[PDB]
């Protein structure tokens, strides 16, 4: 009746072609104007397989964000093969927009409506659908912004929690605010952002408990990455064109789980960066003048744990990301392509 | 296509530290993880860890993230492994892999570098004195035997050959043993016919490149 | 953590012959369970990922199969080429391996006995040396007896790697002495316990004697 199938994907959204702001040029041209009004057919009698560690919409997605970055956030200067590749680079109006991912003609998207589901298994509450929620192209590491929650408890995501080498997505039910500022007025690339940390340590003391259930309840610790670019030893993230890096070791006061007020972290503004599309680094221009700011939403966390050999009673888990297909995939989990026949 | 090639073999005295390195070639370096192995002798394969190029994000196996770093060059496509605190039980041939998932991680390692052999002692460069084992009587089994014992050096190894390489044919060459001092030793023989012991001369040319000691030491029998 | 066992730890084959090697773990595993070949001083080399795919360039004549917790790497037609310890994996954890030994015939050892020469002895030590040439199989015992005294803990032993043609090894035997304490003593020999032999062999000298 239908089988699971890969094909190409168009996206929808409701960009509004008369503004600057290059997510809205790019899906200007890019989309097409969203659904007025949809309606998706619950499945009746229907247990389908999802896999989001191995769906192929994650692989479109990164398609395009790449070429989104790339028409809009170019640099100053730039690691071409071999060569130094010199160019303009004025700044730029950023700020992601949701986009809906839709099937064409003869094809439609399974929806696994399970309010507790991973990612990887079997779904008894299915249904199709035309197009994806709207979903932003927010591009973080450690700490996944500005995404959907999970609709009832923590949701623990991996392909294989054997596997130490397999990114574990923590999705959260209830978003931790973070306000990161430049302000307006020394060092012109010092930053910060606030925490509550009062929220904070009680969702992150609600994951240990969650991780607990998954690691025969053995002791969680969580520990600063130990090494690797700055981009993932740090809360790497893109605000009004601006790239942040912030250092997140207090975020990870295992003391604190089980201290709790406002968590206000070091930040930078750094020109010079490490590309996620690809390789090579990109410079850019300093930032622009006046207060630099953005409040975002922790909906989820990246976490890398430890081949501690698990001959010891701790289980230590230390802030990951930088392959930016998983941000996608904690984002497409629920859905998977199929083929009518 | 994938080929990975090690730095050669270290010698270190305890506390000192190493620093092994993993050219890559033949394929996307940062797409696909690179693991790092050891094997002491007679164990078997022991994971220390494993590297990410894209980002340089690590991961080891008990207790050697207190003392490796694993780094890499993503433009030159070069791991490199650094161990600090050197024991002498991290004796052991390093090896350098890569996973052969495009992107995922499935720990099936299709190319390998050929390895590195690490030595962790306290022992100084020492050269080998050479004695003969001279032949026996009139031995049974179909021929007689004579060999040369190399004693008290350090590190392997050292090269034996038989008349300047001529004498190939019934050439035993033991591998070498370590000594409670610290120091290896070995012996390399022969076995020759009975009636050759008077005509022909038997030499064995012994050679020790980390003390720069050449022997060539003539086995006879003692009347 | 994820034992590997790997079954037979020694094994003796005979060239063209069919070869299968199982491999168990400590919990249910899927298919994720990858083989290599190692040989001496070289890298290992991957043969089968994931259960039953075969690498590219791996000769068709290997297989694999197997699930959950016992897995069987086979060789059909077994060649010269085939063999080496062979390894099962599981993400970190390796198995200690299983080697392959071309089976030959029963090889009794000849025996030879070395004492020290003249140019040691003045160096304070002696080394007696007992030489167990071409045999089979492997295993064999050798008792270094002075005066009737059994040593134990005072000689380290080398074999080496089975020959490339005729398929037999050979030992050595280093009976370390001091000085002084080898001119004690006169009588020095060295039992050889071996499964082609129908007795003992006891090759000696005497200290001072020709
Ligand atoms: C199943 O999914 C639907 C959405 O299609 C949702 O309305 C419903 O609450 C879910 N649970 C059950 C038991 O149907
Ligand atoms: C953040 O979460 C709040 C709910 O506390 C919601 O009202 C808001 O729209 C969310 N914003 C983003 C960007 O996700
Ligand atoms: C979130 O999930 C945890 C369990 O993981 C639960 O204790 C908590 O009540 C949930 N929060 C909300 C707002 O549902
Ligand atoms: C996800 O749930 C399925 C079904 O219970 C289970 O087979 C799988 O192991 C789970 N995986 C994780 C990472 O929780
Ligand atoms: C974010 O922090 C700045 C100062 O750091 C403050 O002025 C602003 O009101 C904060 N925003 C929110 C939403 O709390
Ligand atoms: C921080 O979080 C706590 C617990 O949710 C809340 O009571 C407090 O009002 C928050 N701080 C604010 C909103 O400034
Ligand atoms: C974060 O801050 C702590 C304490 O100030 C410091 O030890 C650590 O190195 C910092 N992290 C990074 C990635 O620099
Ligand atoms: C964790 O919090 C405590 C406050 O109770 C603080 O003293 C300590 O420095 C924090 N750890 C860090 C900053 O690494
Ligand atoms: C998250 O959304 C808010 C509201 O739309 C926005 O102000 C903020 O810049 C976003 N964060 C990121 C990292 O894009
Ligand atoms: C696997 O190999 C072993 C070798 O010991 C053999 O006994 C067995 O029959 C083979 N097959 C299975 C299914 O175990
Ligand atoms: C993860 O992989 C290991 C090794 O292949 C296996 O033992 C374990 O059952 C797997 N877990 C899941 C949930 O598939």
């Amino acid at each position: 009746v239908w089988k699971d199938a890969d094909t190409t994907l168009f996206c929808a959204s409701d960009a509004k072609a008369h503004e600057t702001e290059v997510h809205n040029v790019w899906a200007t041209h890019a989309c097409v104007p969203t659904d007025p009004n949809p309606q998706e057919i619950h499945l009746e009698n229907v247990t389908e397989n999802f896999n989001m560690w191995k769906n192929n919409m994650v692989e479109q997605m990164q398609e395009d964000v790449i070429s989104l970055w790339d028409q809009s956030l170019q640099p100053c200067v730039k690691l071409t093969g071999g060569s130094v590749i010199k160019q303009a680079c004025p700044k730029i109006s950023f700020d992601p927009i949701p986009i809906h991912y839709c099937t064409p003609a003869g094809y439609v998207i399974l929806k696994c409506n399970d309010k507790n589901f991973n990612g990887t298994g079997p779904c008894k509450n299915v249904s199709s659908v035309q197009c994806t929620h709207g979903i932003k192209p927010v591009v973080s590491t450690q700490l996944l912004l500005n995404g959907s929650l999970a609709e009832e408890e923590i949701i623990i995501r991996s392909e294989n929690l054997t596997n130490n080498a397999k990114t574990i997505i923590v999705h959260l039910n209830k978003s931790v605010e973070i306000n990161c500022t430049r302000p307006s007025n020394g060092d012109i690339r010092k930053a910060y952002c606030e925490i509550n940390g009062t929220k904070w340590n009680k969702v992150l003391k609600q994951v240990t408990e969650k991780l607990k259930e998954h690691f025969n309840n053995k002791t969680i610790i969580f520990q600063p990455p130990s090494g690797g670019d700055l981009e993932i030893t740090m809360h790497h993230f893109n605000c009004r064109g601006e790239f942040f890096y912030c250092n997140t070791t207090q975020l990870f006061n295992n003391t604190c789980i089980g201290c709790n007020g406002t968590i206000t972290l070091p930040c930078k503004i750094k020109q010079i960066i490490n590309m996620w599309q690809g390789t090579g680094q990109a410079m850019y221009a300093p930032p622009i003048d006046g207060k630099i700011n953005c409040v975002s939403n922790i909906t989820g966390i990246l976490l890398t744990r430890d081949g501690g050999a698990n001959n010891t009673s701790n289980e230590t888990f230390r802030p990951g990301g930088g392959n930016i297909k998983d941000n996608w995939r904690s984002e497409l989990y629920k859905y998977k392509v199929v083929q009518i026949e | 296509r994938a080929h990975l090639v090690q730095s050669g073999t270290a010698m270190k005295k305890p506390g000192a530290s190493v620093r092994v390195s993993c050219q890559t070639s033949g394929y996307t370096f940062t797409a696909h993880i690179l693991f790092w192995f050891r094997q002491a002798p007679g164990r078997g394969l022991e994971w220390v860890g494993w590297i990410k190029p894209q980002y340089g994000a690590v991961n080891f196996g008990g207790g050697f993230r207190d003392r490796v770093t694993l780094t890499r060059d993503v433009y030159r496509e070069i791991a490199y492994m650094d161990i600090r605190g050197l024991k002498p039980d991290d004796t052991a041939v390093y090896y350098c892999a890569r996973d052969r998932s495009y992107g995922d991680s499935s720990w099936a390692l299709d190319a390998w570098g050929q390895g590195t052999t690490v030595v962790v002692s306290a022992a100084s460069t020492k050269g080998p004195s050479v004695f003969p084992l001279a032949p026996s009587k009139s031995t049974s089994g179909g021929t007689a035997a004579l060999g040369c014992l190399v004693k008290d050096y350090f590190p392997e190894p050292v090269t034996v050959s038989w008349n300047s390489g001529a004498l190939t044919s019934g050439v035993h060459t033991f591998p070498a043993v370590l000594q409670s001092s610290g120091l290896y030793s070995l012996s390399s023989v022969v076995t020759v016919p009975s009636s050759s012991l008077g005509t022909q001369t038997y030499i064995c040319n012994v050679n020790h490149k980390p003390s720069n000691t050449k022997v060539d030491k003539k086995v006879e029998p003692k009347s | 953590y994820i034992h590997v066992t790997q079954s037979p730890s020694s094994l003796s084959v005979s060239i063209g012959d069919r070869v299968t090697i199982n491999c168990q773990t400590s919990q249910g595993v899927g298919s994720d369970l990858h083989w290599y070949q190692h040989k001496p001083g070289r890298a290992p080399k991957l043969l089968i990922h994931h259960t039953s795919s075969v690498e590219d360039g791996v000769p068709s004549r290997f297989s694999g199969s197997g699930f959950h917790t016992s897995f069987n790497l086979t060789i059909s037609d077994l060649q010269a080429d085939d063999i080496a310890t062979y390894y099962c994996q599981v993400l970190q954890f390796f198995g200690r391996g299983s080697r392959l030994h071309i089976k030959r015939t029963v090889a009794a050892p000849s025996v030879f006995i070395f004492p020290p020469s003249d140019e040691q002895l003045k160096s304070g030590t002696a080394s007696v040396v007992c030489l167990l040439n071409n045999f089979y199989p492997r295993e064999a015992k050798v008792q270094w007896k002075v005066d009737n005294a059994l040593q134990s803990g005072n000689s380290q032993e080398s074999v080496t790697e089975q020959d490339s043609k005729d398929s037999t090894y050979s030992l050595s035997s280093t009976l370390t002495l001091s000085k002084a304490d080898y001119e004690k003593h006169k009588v020095y020999a060295c039992e050889v316990t071996h499964q082609g032999l129908s007795s003992p062999v006891t090759k000696s000298f005497n200290r001072g004697e020709c």
